[PDB]
RNA sequence: CGCCGCAGGUGCAGAUCUUGGUGGUAGUAGCAAAUAUUCAAACGAGAACUUUGAAGGCCGAAGUGGAGAAGGGUUCCAUGU
């Protein structure tokens, strides 16, 4: 019942900033995104900026910790999510014209700036970016715009996603089978209030029925998908893990204890990528994902050719209006789609807002 | 499902049922037959009564070789036993009966247990050893047990 | 990308044997996958490159 | 650690494991499992580790 | 007040003439706990380990003719039990027996 | 809960009989928490186990 | 016992590895008609044939 | 299925009949060989029986101890139900 909350306004002077800090990192990434560049090269320097910059604001309190609260996650054009490349796998080479998604974080107290992106690399200066890849894009931007718009405690949990059936359907698309957004309090990335997007019998029985609450923040995120709503897996190493907290359990390997130990040091609960170690990591992750000390982040591909994008960023909620800290760079100006909107409700969420 | 003895009025009425219950279909029927009218909530406290050894239920058919007591004789009887397995399993389908009431949304408060019928469920086998290398069965009787609540006051 | 007999039979017997060590290979891959976890794809893999080890040694006999 | 054929011995697994992953062994241990498969105990040799060769191979 | 405590002494010899030698200290602790429930009036009486020692102190036939003992009624502190009140009874060394009435105990 | 392997591993690593093992009844939870022999060793160092001494048999009443 | 002949341990292999559950997502087969595994053997009640 | 013919492995109360099922007996006989259990706590919906600690006892080194051969064949060991 003493858990910290935005009832402090430090605690929202700090949201502006580190929203701030995740954002310019982003937008640095978008400025040195160009062709014949790695997947591997932009992810070891966007996390690398952001422990250098984290180090350098807050420099007056550091009993606790500032740095990553989720890891520089880089896709292209056939993986969903929960994607950063080892030194030893395979690297992917930027080309002209693929979009790419963008998915980074920041913490200080425990306290997240959680964002994403996706956009077209080496787009030529005032043109426009056509086909069934940007009609897919531009929904998943009018679904951020909806929840910026309808995030406010009065309504149900279920809203959110009809309207993002709505929207889908409206677009001729899906959105992605069984991906979750969050309540995200201090310390916590795995919130128990969670939001569905694409449900199915099984996860909606599973899925709990609540209300939205004042004074709190969330992780609004949605996955649009221009296939038919599969993701899987194609026997590539999951990267990202989390601590969880709750349970534990006796190692028997040496490795693993001090690869759970290394994590605690850097990232204790929140989630992490096995690039920050690595030869003896690979060994000390798999004993401890077998007794559920780590949840998996396990990284997802559709049919070869598909396309799917992300938007998902961090939001206050307070009782005059919520308000933005994590932003991304998507200009409507130059991304149009072959389908407009017919609804209602949904034409006039996008032309009202706070 | 078809009870036997459907309810004159199903709107004042509530049901419960079990099926292959692991209690001595003898004792629960002598331990029926003792709270068959009864008021819901005197119906409750006798049957925790019954576990308590406080109040018996009279054995009046199958009394082959039941003992004697004193509580007995509340009843027109000499012969009475205190059946704890078929107490708590009786109150359970209590409880599920006046749940089922609460669903319907009649008061159960004024429930009578106006139907309550035990019947013999298929017998579980098991073998015991015996004298000169004879085996003899080991038979369980379980029972269905239904009963039916009516509003009365 | 499968392998059919009909355009192996032109081939030579040292690009065969290539051929089956390069399958071989493949196939004690997809065995660590098989233990490993890995995914269906790897999994379902097996009967794919099991029969084309067969094919290839039906030709050279 | 390798499931090996229950008809190799110790010097065809020894050979085996040479050929397969260039790698030096310096001796084989070998039992049959209680389900019939036989399991070796490849120990390598002092100047190969094991912790990066399970590495390439894929097992670690 | 129901937190009251009170020395007592029991006869324990009178109430187990007569049973046999292997259930003597057992039924010497039924009758304890039997003795706790009439004198305080709570159906939950906890016996003290050190009570349950001097009881099987010379074995299970040879039980100490008297003990002193020491009921306390408690609040449970939790409305989770059915019960509000359980008496706790624990061991007073004594070193004889003679003139000692049953008294109350401040706390 | 049930300390059943925690004692049969200290009596393994303590070299006596499961006579002389000493579980602390309050702190459980951790006791059970230990899986593994070193763990053993780890609760044996910090006092959570300890083995009992050899029962008395005097021989002073014989001398 | 512990001394045993390769030909005796080969054959408790294979008595030990059909001696296991039919798998789920056999019931849903067409025209199944299996319940369970009617060849399940315990050690105690039934004694191998060696 | 009726009628005209045809043909039988054609009619059951029995056979200490064959096979299957079901009663009374009957909530009965019984769950009585080798001294013995008790208190507190934990987990748990639920504890005479599980786990821990404290007692009181027994096996008493020809053991109710520690290991093997034959035989068994995974009963070994963790986790869960
Ligand atoms: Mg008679
Ligand atoms: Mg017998
Ligand atoms: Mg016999
Ligand atoms: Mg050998
Ligand atoms: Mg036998
Ligand atoms: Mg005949
Ligand atoms: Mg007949
Ligand atoms: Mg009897
Ligand atoms: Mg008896
Ligand atoms: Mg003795
Ligand atoms: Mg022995
Ligand atoms: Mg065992």
């Amino acid at each position: 019942q003493q858990e910290q909350t935005i009832a402090e306004d430090l605690v929202v002077t700090k949201y502006k900033m580190g929203g701030d800090i995740a954002n310019r990192v982003l937008r640095s990434l978008v400025e040195a995104s160009s062709s014949g560049v790695s997947v591997l090269s932009l992810c070891e320097k966007g996390d690398a900026m952001i422990m250098e910059e984290t180090g350098k604001i807050f420099k007056k309190e550091k009993e606790m910790k500032k740095g990553i609260a989720f890891p520089t996650s880089i896709s292209v054009n056939n993986c969903v999510c929960h994607f950063s490349p080892l030194k030893s796998d395979q690297d992917y080479i930027l080309k002209e014209g693929d979009l790419v998604k963008i998915d980074l974080g920041v913490h200080v107290d425990g306290f997240i700036a959680n964002v994403a992106h996706t956009f077209v690399v080496d787009v030529a200066q005032g043109t426009q970016v056509t086909g069934r890849k940007a009609d897919v894009i531009k929904a998943a931007h009018l679904c951020a715009e909806a929840a910026l718009r309808l995030v406010k405690p009065g309504n149900q949990n279920t809203q959110v996603t009809e309207a993002w059936n709505k929207v889908a359907h409206s677009f001729n698309c899906t959105p992605i089978e069984g991906m979750l957004s969050h309540q995200l309090k201090q310390h916590v990335i795995d919130g128990e209030k969670t939001i569905i997007q694409n449900p199915t019998d099984q996860q909606k029985k599973d899925h709990e029925k609540a209300e939205f609450e004042v004074h709190e923040v969330y992780a609004v995120d949605v996955l649009v998908s221009s296939g038919e709503g599969k993701a899987k897996d194609a026997g590539q190493r999951t990267t990202i893990y989390k601590r969880d907290p709750s349970k534990q359990y006796g190692l028997k390997m040496k490795t693993s204890r001090a690869f759970f130990s290394e994590v605690e040091r850097r990232f204790d609960a929140m989630p992490f990528t096995l690039r920050a170690f690595e030869k003896k990591a690979r060994m000390g992750v798999v004993e401890c994902a077998k007794h559920e000390l780590l949840q998996p982040f396990n990284v997802l591909y559709e049919k070869e050719g598909e396309f799917v994008a992300q938007f998902k960023f961090t939001v206050l909620l307070m009782p005059n209006g919520p308000m933005r800290i994590t932003s991304g760079p998507f200009e409507p100006d130059l991304y149009k789609s072959e389908m407009e909107v017919q609804d209602a409700e949904l034409k006039a969420l996008l032309q009202s807002s706070a | 499902v078809r009870y036997s003895l459907d309810p004159e009025n199903p709107t004042k009425s509530c049901k419960s049922r079990g099926s292959n219950l692991r209690v001595h279909f003898k004792n629960t029927r002598e331990t029926a037959q003792a709270i068959k009218g009864m008021h819901i909530r005197k119906a409750t406290k006798y049957l925790k009564d019954v576990t308590l050894q406080k109040q018996c239920v009279p054995f009046r058919r199958y009394n082959g070789g039941v003992g004697r007591c004193a509580q007995a004789k509340q009843w027109g009887w000499t012969q009475g036993r205190w059946p704890k397995k078929s107490a708590e399993f009786l109150l359970h389908m209590l409880k599920n009966a006046e749940s089922n009431a609460e669903l319907k949304g009649l008061d159960v408060d004024s429930l009578v247990i106006e139907h309550i019928q035990v019947n013999k469920a298929p017998k579980m086998r098991r073998r015991t050893y015996r004298a000169h290398g004879r085996i003899n069965p080991y038979m369980s009787s379980p029972c269905h047990i239904e009963m039916i609540l009516t509003e009365k006051e | 990308a499968k392998i059919k007999a009909r355009d192996l039979r032109g081939k030579k017997k040292e690009e065969l044997l290539k051929q089956l060590d390069d399958l071989k290979v493949e196939l004690s891959q997809l065995r660590v996958a098989k233990v490993t976890g890995g995914a269906a794809s790897k999994l379902s893999k097996i009967r794919v490159v099991r029969k084309s080890i067969a094919r290839v040694l039906t030709v050279i006999n | 650690v390798f499931i090996v054929d229950v008809k190799a011995n110790k010097h065809q697994i020894k050979q085996a494991v040479k050929k397969l992953y260039d790698i030096d062994v310096a001796k084989v241990n070998t039992l049959i499992r209680p389900d019939g498969e036989k399991k070796a105990y490849v120990r390598l040799a002092p100047d190969y580790d094991a912790l990066d060769v399970a590495n390439k191979i894929g097992i670690i | 007040n129901e937190v009251v405590t009170r020395e007592y002494t029991i006869n324990i010899h009178k109430r187990i003439h007569g049973v046999g030698f292997k259930k003597r200290a057992p039924r010497a602790l039924k009758e304890i706990r039997k003795f706790a429930m009439k004198e305080m009036g709570t159906p939950d009486v906890r016996i003290d380990t050190r009570l349950n020692k001097a009881v099987w102190a010379k074995g299970i036939r040879n039980v100490p003719y008297r003990i002193r003992v020491r009921l306390s009624r408690k609040r449970n502190e939790d409305e989770d039990s059915p019960n509000k009140l359980y008496t706790l009874v624990t061991y007073v060394p004594v070193t004889t027996f003679k003139n000692l009435q049953t008294v109350n105990v401040d706390e | 809960s049930m300390l059943r392997l925690q004692k049969r591993l200290a009596s393994s690593v303590l070299r006596c009989g499961k006579k002389k093992v000493w579980l602390d009844p309050n702190e459980t939870n951790e006791i059970a928490n230990a899986n593994s022999r070193q763990q053993i060793r780890k609760l044996i160092k910090d006092g959570l186990i300890i083995r009992k001494p050899v029962t008395v048999h005097s021989r002073a009443r014989c001398r | 016992s512990s001394h045993k002949t390769f030909r005796i341990k080969r054959f408790l292999a294979k008595k030990q590895k059909q001696n296991r559950p039919i798998p789920q997502w056999i019931r849903m087969k067409t025209g199944n008609k299996i319940r369970y595994n009617s060849k399940r053997r315990h050690w105690r009640r039934t004694k191998l044939g060696l």
